[PDB]
């Protein structure tokens, strides 16, 4: 949390935490966001979690025809809500020295 | 009869024989190729050769949305959303390099003008591109299909709600609400449709341009 | 037109290709076990022999070959 | 004239690896032949379309464009355009991702 | 399995008859571009597949999108 | 035309182009002396934090006359070197991308529809 | 506006002697049915140019070689000409 979200990306900064919680082995996020089991598409775990808070948007898709709004699951508020429980602790004790630690 | 618009000059300070020059090069252009009535409801198959290529010809099928373009440069656009995607061609009626155009079917519709097919849903305007041409009658009327479209949410292309557009091929209702049926009538400006200098009084001059059309015969 | 000059041609251009082996090369080769062979790879055998001798062979004919005695026997009465 | 019988004449005198020639359909409006080769290296390529230029010059051809040859920059791919064909120049493992000759043959039946 | 199974045999038998006659296009890599067209993908897929992949290649025996010379 | 961060969509076949979550390209860049770009320009493209150079194919902009005015600013996707990223283009692109200066018989090879 | 501008360089695409047309390339300076003044071009690479234009100026009266309805030039589509095929 040291910079800015915006600079570098909400769901950008959301697979890394899927990197981080799925190969370590600290599958930490599932008893508070228990989704189905586990996964790590970044996709659908932005999917799940948007039903679980009650998040939508309204995006100009745009398709070939025109633009057209669809309402869709809020990705950037489910990609905010996913890093803030990170930050309280309320996911796991994580190690991000595990690349480096191997060796 | 059926006087195409591009004959008739528009309203204003041209002098005469600019357009009289310019009546005898629309008819001996029309001695190349035949140029059937077609309406703002009806759907064209234009065949164009182009330099792009090394001499092959290009037929875009498409629905004759819009039809101004007022003189020599006469046009007329033409849409499809061909494999999903909208197609928008606005083809120049004198330019040497159409060979032939034909209607698909001729038909028209109730607006002037069809420029809301683009807030239109894409079902309403789609074209099957090997489609066989309607059986056409001789002498009778041009057909008229009220098929008032619907349309995709708010956020429009243009402002069509507003009765200064004049649209009557839209199913309003079911997707637009009340009070901005209000709001849109509070531009309803009724002056307009009781006024005499702001139209166009056009009856004598089709009589000169008739005139002109069966004498180049 | 010599029943054995059948036998040394024929085999000839199946020497060359190289999917056959001479291990197993009877004269009553079966064609799915003692050949080892596909369905379009049969069609593949057929077009070992058109492009050098025939030019007339129909396609019901091509399928029941299954054996080198019989593409002997059977192309020799085709002359 | 610089048609497509002398392009046999041409490409097998440099040994190419690979040669592909389609004619595509009047009603399909790119070119009229779409050639299609291969080479060895990169370096076999740009040679390639560098001599395929030369036989041109000396052919005459006075009214038609003149010729660019389009990507000087890349080893991968090279493709020089004619008025009545339009020659492109690969390398065999860039030949099957781009499946190039499935595509003007079948227009819309491939992966 | 397929459409018909005697189809397969004529459609890989007539695109070589049509192939025999081949001079500007090397001989030699168009049977070994018929052949990865079909020992890659004509051994198991799935059941409306097999109906496709052989109107494929009918489509290919006409040439009606284009010809290899 | 396109300037700075317009939406377009990118006609690809692309594993970079089936974008999921925020699914609108922006671009930061036209390779022109404008901001102005047209059919056949270099633009770059923002997608998924990776900078990317692009091209114009068609655009929502009325231009010259016998030219289709598609209906979305539709841009396919180039590297550096300049061959396409993808393999397939599904979507119609013009013909008006021969005559015209640049490495564009590399992107007509790859159309399968030309309107 | 209203102060006297000379544009440069025009063509003659086409004349038409019957009703006394001038086809002059691209805009003119002035508004419609406005009076101009129509001299050859001051442009060295197009002012030397001048053999074949008749010197003093053009006499109908030397009834040789009577002028159609409409002089072209080589570039221009005829009105009747059939469509133009580029292959
Ligand atoms: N700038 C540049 N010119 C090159 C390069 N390779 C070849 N040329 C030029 O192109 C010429 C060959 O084309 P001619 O039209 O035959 C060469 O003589 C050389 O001058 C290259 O990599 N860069
Ligand atoms: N006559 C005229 N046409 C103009 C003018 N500005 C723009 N246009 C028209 O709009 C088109 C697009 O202009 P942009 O500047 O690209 C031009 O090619 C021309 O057709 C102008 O000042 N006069
Ligand atoms: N890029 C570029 N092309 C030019 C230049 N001069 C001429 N051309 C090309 O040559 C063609 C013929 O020009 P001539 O000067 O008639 C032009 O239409 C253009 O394609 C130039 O300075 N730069
Ligand atoms: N033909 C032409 N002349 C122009 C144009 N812009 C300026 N000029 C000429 O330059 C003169 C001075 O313009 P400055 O912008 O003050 C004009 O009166 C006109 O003669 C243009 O776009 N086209
Ligand atoms: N076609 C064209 N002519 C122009 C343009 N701008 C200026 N001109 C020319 O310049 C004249 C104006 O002269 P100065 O700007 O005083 C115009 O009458 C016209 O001839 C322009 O954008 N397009
Ligand atoms: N399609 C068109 N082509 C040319 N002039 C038009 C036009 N539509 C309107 N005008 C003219 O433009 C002026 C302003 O129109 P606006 O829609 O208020 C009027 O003089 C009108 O006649
Ligand atoms: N400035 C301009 N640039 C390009 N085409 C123009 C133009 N003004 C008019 N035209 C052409 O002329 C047609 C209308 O003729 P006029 O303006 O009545 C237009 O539809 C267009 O084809
Ligand atoms: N000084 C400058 N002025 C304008 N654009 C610039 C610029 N520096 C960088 N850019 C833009 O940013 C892009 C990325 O450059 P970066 O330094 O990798 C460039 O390709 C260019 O489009
Ligand atoms: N004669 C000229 N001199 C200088 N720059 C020119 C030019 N013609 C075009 N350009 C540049 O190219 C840009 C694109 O113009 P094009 O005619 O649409 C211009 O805005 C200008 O930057
Ligand atoms: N002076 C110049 N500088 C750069 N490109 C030019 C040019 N003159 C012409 N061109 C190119 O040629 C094209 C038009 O061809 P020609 O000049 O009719 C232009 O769109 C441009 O790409
Ligand atoms: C069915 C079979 C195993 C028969 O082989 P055997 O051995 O004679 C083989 O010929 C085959 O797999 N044919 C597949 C035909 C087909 O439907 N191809 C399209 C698949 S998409
Ligand atoms: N009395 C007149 C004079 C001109 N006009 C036309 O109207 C044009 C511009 O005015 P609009 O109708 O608002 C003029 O260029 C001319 O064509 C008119 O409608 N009535
Ligand atoms: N003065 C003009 C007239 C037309 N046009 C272009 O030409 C097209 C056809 O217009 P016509 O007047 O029917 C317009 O939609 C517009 O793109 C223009 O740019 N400037
Ligand atoms: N890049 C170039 C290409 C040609 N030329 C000139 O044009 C002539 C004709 O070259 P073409 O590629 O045939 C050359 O011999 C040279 O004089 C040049 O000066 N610079
Ligand atoms: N700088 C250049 C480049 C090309 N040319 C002309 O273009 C022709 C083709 O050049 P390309 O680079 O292949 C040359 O033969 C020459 O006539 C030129 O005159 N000057
Ligand atoms: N100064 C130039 C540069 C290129 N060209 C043309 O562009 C072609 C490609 O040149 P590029 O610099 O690669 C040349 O072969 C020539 O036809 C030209 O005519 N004049
Ligand atoms: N000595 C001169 C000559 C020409 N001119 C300008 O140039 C225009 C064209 O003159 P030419 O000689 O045709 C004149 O109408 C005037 O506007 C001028 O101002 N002073
Ligand atoms: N800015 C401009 C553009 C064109 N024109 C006129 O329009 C003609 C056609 O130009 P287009 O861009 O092809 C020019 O030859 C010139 O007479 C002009 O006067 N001012
Ligand atoms: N901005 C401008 C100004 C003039 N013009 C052209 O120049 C002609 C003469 O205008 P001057 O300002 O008198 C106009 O009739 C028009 O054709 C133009 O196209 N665009
Ligand atoms: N910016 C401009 C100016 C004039 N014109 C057109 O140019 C022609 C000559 O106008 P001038 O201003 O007299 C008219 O048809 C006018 O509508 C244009 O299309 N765009
Ligand atoms: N009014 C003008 C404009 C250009 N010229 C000259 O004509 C030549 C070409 O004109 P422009 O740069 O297109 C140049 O030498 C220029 O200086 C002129 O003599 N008088
Ligand atoms: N201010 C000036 C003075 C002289 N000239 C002369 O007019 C010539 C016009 O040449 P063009 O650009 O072809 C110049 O080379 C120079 O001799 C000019 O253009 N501008
Ligand atoms: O005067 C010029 C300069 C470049 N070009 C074109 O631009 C291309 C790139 O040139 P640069 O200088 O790299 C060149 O190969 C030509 O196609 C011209 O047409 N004329
Ligand atoms: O270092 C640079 C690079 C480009 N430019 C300007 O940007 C223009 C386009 O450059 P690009 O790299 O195509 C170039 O013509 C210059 O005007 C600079 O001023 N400095
Ligand atoms: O003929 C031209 C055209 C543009 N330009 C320059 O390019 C700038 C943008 O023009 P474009 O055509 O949009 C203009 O403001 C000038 O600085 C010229 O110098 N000459
Ligand atoms: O009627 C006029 C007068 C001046 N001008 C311009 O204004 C400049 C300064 O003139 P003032 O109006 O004194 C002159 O050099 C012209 O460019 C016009 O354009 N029109
Ligand atoms: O931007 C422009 C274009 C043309 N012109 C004038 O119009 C003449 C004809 O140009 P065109 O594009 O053929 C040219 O020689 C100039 O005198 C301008 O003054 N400015
Ligand atoms: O875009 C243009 C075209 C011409 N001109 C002027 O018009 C003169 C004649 O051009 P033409 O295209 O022959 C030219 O020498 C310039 O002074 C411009 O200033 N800009
Ligand atoms: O302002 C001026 C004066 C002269 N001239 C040109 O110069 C010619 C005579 O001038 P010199 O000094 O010969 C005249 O006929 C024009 O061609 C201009 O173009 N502009
Ligand atoms: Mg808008």
């Amino acid at each position: 949390g040291t910079v800015l979200d915006h600079l570098v990306g909400e769901e950008t900064m959301a697979d890394y935490l899927l990197y981080t919680l799925n190969k370590h082995q600290r599958f930490g996020y599932v008893q508070h966001y228990g989704l189905g089991s586990a996964c790590d598409n970044v996709e659908r775990v932005l999917k799940s979690v948007a039903v679980k808070l009650g998040k939508t948007q309204k995006v100009k898709v745009l398709t070939g025809t025109g633009n057209v709004n669809i309402i869709q699951p809020n990705y950037p508020a489910a990609a905010r809500d996913f890093l803030q429980t990170f930050r309280r602790g309320l996911l796991g004790s994580v190690m991000l020295d595990l690349d480096v630690l191997r060796g | 009869r059926f006087l195409s618009p591009e004959f008739i000059p528009r309203r204003g300070r041209t002098d005469p024989l600019k357009f009289q020059i310019e009546r005898k090069d629309m008819l001996e252009r029309r001695k190349v190729l035949h140029i059937p009535e077609f309406y703002v409801g009806s759907i064209l198959r234009v065949t164009t050769a182009d330099p792009y290529a090394s001499g092959k010809i290009s037929q875009f099928l498409g629905i004759c949305i819009q039809r101004s373009g007022r003189g020599l440069g006469a046009t007329f656009i033409l849409r499809n959303v061909i494999e999903g995607q909208g197609v928008e061609i606005c083809f120049e009626l004198y330019n040497p390099r159409v060979q032939e155009i034909q209607v698909v079917k001729l038909e028209k519709r109730l607006d002037d003008s069809l420029l809301y097919l683009r807030d239109a849903l894409p079902e309403y305007s789609t074209f099957d591109v090997n489609m066989k041409p309607v059986v056409q009658e001789p002498n009778q009327k041009v057909p008229v299909n009220e098929l008032k479209v619907k349309m995709k949410p708010k956020p429009w292309s243009k402002r069509w709600e507003r009765p200064n557009f004049n649209i009557k091929g839209i199913r309003f209702d079911l997707c637009l609400t009340e009070q901005q049926m209000k709001e849109a009538q509070k531009w309803n400006q009724p002056w307009l449709e009781f006024d005499m200098m702001r139209e166009y009084d056009t009856s004598k001059i089709e009589a000169a341009i008739w005139k002109e059309i069966e004498a180049s015969k | 037109l010599t029943l054995e000059g059948i036998q040394d041609r024929v085999l000839y251009v199946l020497k060359l290709y190289d999917k056959i082996d001479p291990e197993k090369l009877s004269v009553n080769s079966h064609f799915m076990k003692d050949l080892g062979l596909d369905s379009l790879d049969q069609v593949e055998i057929i077009m070992a022999m058109e492009d050098e001798f025939g030019f007339e062979i129909p396609d019901i004919d091509a399928e029941k070959l299954m054996c080198p005695q019989e593409i002997v026997d059977y192309i020799a009465d085709k002359k | 004239k610089f048609d497509i019988d002398m392009m046999v004449s041409l490409l097998r005198q440099e040994n190419a690896r690979d040669i592909c020639v389609i004619q595509v359909p009047p009603e399909m409006r790119y070119t009229d032949y779409f050639v299609i080769v291969s080479g060895t290296s990169t370096r076999h390529l740009h040679a390639m379309a560098f001599y395929v230029v030369k036989m041109y010059k000396h052919l005459k051809c006075k009214r038609d464009p003149h010729v660019k040859i389009e990507g000087k920059d890349t080893d991968d791919w090279l493709c020089v355009d004619f008025g009545s064909m339009v020659i492109h120049l690969m390398l065999p493992e860039t030949r099957e991702i781009y499946e190039l000759e499935k595509l003007w043959t079948l227009r819309s039946y491939d992966d | 399995a397929p459409w018909s199974r005697e189809a397969v045999l004529s459609l890989y038998r007539a695109l070589l008859r049509q192939g025999r006659q081949l001079r500007y296009t090397d001989r030699d890599f168009y049977f070994a571009s018929i052949r990865r067209e079909f020992r890659k993908n004509q051994k198991l897929e799935d059941a409306e597949a097999r109906e496709r992949q052989l109107e494929k290649g009918l489509v290919f025996l006409n040439g009606k999108l284009g010809r290899i010379i | 035309a396109i300037q700075k961060m317009t939406r377009v969509r990118v006609v690809d076949n692309s594993a970079l182009g089936n974008s999921p979550y925020h699914r609108a390209p922006r671009c930061i860049h036209v390779y022109k002396k404008n901001g102005v770009g047209k059919v056949g320009d270099q633009i770059l493209l923002a997608i998924k934090g990776q900078k990317k150079k692009a091209l114009i194919v068609g655009h929502c902009m009325p231009g010259p006359r016998m030219t289709p005015r598609f209906d979305s600013n539709n841009v396919v996707l180039i590297e550096d070197n300049g061959n396409p990223v993808g393999t397939r283009i599904k979507t119609p692109i013009p013909t008006s991308l021969r005559k015209r200066e640049g490495e564009y018989s590399k992107v007509l090879a790859i159309a399968q529809n030309f309107v | 506006g209203n102060i006297y501008r000379t544009e440069y360089g025009l063509k003659v695409w086409r004349i038409n002697t019957k009703h006394n047309i001038i086809y002059v390339n691209g805009s003119v300076p002035g508004h419609k049915n406005c009076l101009v003044k129509v001299k050859d071009s001051k442009l060295p690479a197009y002012k030397d140019l001048g053999k074949n234009l008749p010197f003093p100026t053009y006499f109908p009266d030397g009834d040789e070689e009577e002028l159609p309805e409409d002089l072209y030039d080589e570039n221009v589509c005829q009105p009747g000409a059939p469509s133009i095929t580029f292959a």
